[PDB]
């Protein structure tokens, strides 16, 4: 009975982890593909001026 | 011209510093998806290093 519970929240801390390394994988994902126009002004707003 | 000019010393600098920052590093640079490429593999090597 004691060692459900440890069972139950081990299992949520690895999945909390797991969350955050793919945050992570994400983010180098993004700047590896993304960074050549980020946070650029938007172009929509020019050509329509 | 005027505007090729006041983007020569620009162009000049982005070069220079270009070329400085390849050799700090070792692989080469040739392209910008490159260089955004590059980076994204510092960003991995760091966090396994942490």
């Amino acid at each position: 009975l004691e060692r459900d519970a440890l069972a139950e929240r081990y299992a949520t801390l690895s999945f909390d982890v797991q969350k955050i390394q793919r945050a992570h994988q994400a983010f180098s994902q993004f700047v590896g593909k993304h960074l050549s126009v980020a946070f650029d002004t938007d172009p929509e707003a020019e050509i329509r001026e | 011209i005027q505007s090729l000019t006041a983007r020569a010393p620009v162009w000049l600098a982005a070069q220079d510093t270009l070329n400085q920052l390849c050799e700090q590093s070792g692989e080469t640079l040739a392209s910008s998806n490159d260089v955004t490429e590059y980076m994204q593999q510092l960003l991995e090597r760091e966090r396994e290093a942490t």
